[PDB]
């Protein structure tokens, strides 16, 4: 019934390069700390995002963010009434901050969102994340 | 396009010490992703193919063992190639071996054929190298952009209507090449389902029917599954990678499967060779071996 074959003649064994002349280790690969990264991106793409733009006011921005899993993701915890943010009435609690002035907070650590946070001025453009209805 | 231009770089390396980079512009591997998926998508899902060929298993960016892959087996046209899969991570060098193996593509797109690996899913080498070589390398929007051409890669190929090719192994849902067939691209390759078994699942001698599988994902199939569905199909053999054969070649159920790996010490990790697969206008099967939490007010 079968119309294939195979060769009873020697196998060819070409040579290649060797570990020493070809090192094909890679150390670098860390697969723990890309899936906290991913894990955190996976979420924003299931949410609801809108562009935000708030005037810092005397008191700031009128807003408090709490860090949640390391690889960490900005969430409002806090819109201080009387606050820019508040006042705007476009951001609300457990709204996620995705971007900042054009540079991303998801899957960050909390040193480098500090430093983004802190580096704002003025009219700040954020993008916001909200859960889907 | 320049495609002349990028494969007479990528192969200038050829006489250099192994882990020599070669840097394409960024436009350039756009114009290799965008093309060749215009191509993967113009072409079947299910390949149907003639011999003569030669099919290879995976590389994970091990590029110049891809390069002496080639050296021996004849390089494009001198001989017509089929690859399983696993094109990209844990290797230093994805970039180099998926834009020479996408160029080939474009170039030679009746005679050179490229299927998808479970590796060639954005989940995955998200975490197992290929994103962090784009971001360093390039931008990561150039990662999304080998998201979209991979997604279009196709899952099987049919060899004489008798050799039935895929990355991974069977699927308990498969009844039909027809399912295979309806599946529509751009697509994600689910965490479950055919598609998911297609490119993760595994022989094994141990197994009596369907088992779970060690990896997480998708399934094991022993030898009798094998040949009822070789005999159900009328085909005569199962050829597929993602499993690390000490000799590069490993046959199971008796001779109704092969698993090809062709990256040599994977991941310098192994002691494996690597090998591939020539079949000629008369379906003789050979084998070449290439042996060497947090607060703040704002
Ligand atoms: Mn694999
Ligand atoms: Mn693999």
């Amino acid at each position: 019934n079968r119309k294939i074959k195979f060769s009873s003649a020697p196998i060819k064994v070409f040579n290649t390069y060797s570990n020493e002349d070809y090192d094909r280790r890679n150390d670098e690969v860390d697969p723990v700390a890309a899936s906290a990264e991913y894990e955190l991106e996976k979420r924003v793409e299931k949410l609801e995002l809108f562009p935000v733009e708030l005037e810092k006011d005397e008191d700031g921005l009128g807003i408090s963010i709490i860090g949640m899993g390391e690889k960490l993701g900005i969430f409002v915890k806090t819109v201080t009434e009387g606050g820019a943010a508040q006042r705007d009435g476009r951001i609300q609690v457990n709204d996620q901050i995705v971007e900042v002035d054009g540079i991303s907070l998801v899957g960050v650590t909390q040193n480098f969102a500090a430093t983004v946070l802190r580096n704002t001025k003025g009219n700040v453009r954020f993008v916001i994340g909200r859960e889907k209805p | 396009l320049n495609l002349d231009s990028i494969i007479g770089r990528l192969l200038e390396v050829q006489g250099s010490r192994p882990g020599k980079n070669v840097q394409l512009t960024e436009n350039e591997i756009r114009g290799l992703c965008l093309k060749s998926r215009e191509i993967f998508l113009s072409q079947p899902i299910l390949l149907e193919l003639e011999a003569p060929l030669k099919i290879c298993g995976d590389i994970h960016g091990q590029y110049y063992d891809l390069l002496r892959l080639f050296e021996y087996g004849g390089f494009p046209p001198e001989s017509n190639y089929l690859f399983l899969g696993d094109y990209v991570d844990r290797g230093k060098q994805s970039l180099e071996t998926i834009c020479l193996l996408l160029a080939y593509k474009i170039k030679y797109p009746e005679n050179f054929f490229l299927l998808r690996g479970n590796h060639e899913c954005a989940s995955i080498n998200r975490i197992y190298g290929f994103y962090d070589e784009c971001k360093r390398r390039y931008n990561i929007k150039l990662w999304k952009t080998f998201t979209d051409c991979f997604n279009c890669l196709p899952i099987a190929a049919i060899v004489d209507e008798k050799i039935f090719c895929c990355h991974g192994g069977l699927s308990p849902d498969l009844q039909s090449m027809e399912q295979i067939r309806r599946i529509m691209r751009p697509t994600d390759v689910p965490d479950q389902g055919l598609l998911c078994d297609l490119l993760w699942s595994d022989p094994d001698k141990d197994v009596q029917g369907w088992g779970e599988n060690d990896r997480g994902v998708s399934f094991t199939f022993g030898a009798e599954v094998v040949a009822k569905f070789l005999h159900k199909h009328d085909l005569d053999l199962i050829c597929r990678a993602h499993q690390v054969v000490e000799d590069g070649y490993e046959f199971f159920a008796k001779r109704q499967l092969v698993t090809l790996f062709s990256a040599p010490n994977y991941c310098g990790e192994f002691d494996n060779a690597g090998a591939m697969m020539s079949v000629d206008e008369t379906l003789m099967c050979s084998f070449q071996i290439l042996k060497p939490q947090f607060e703040m007010d704002i």
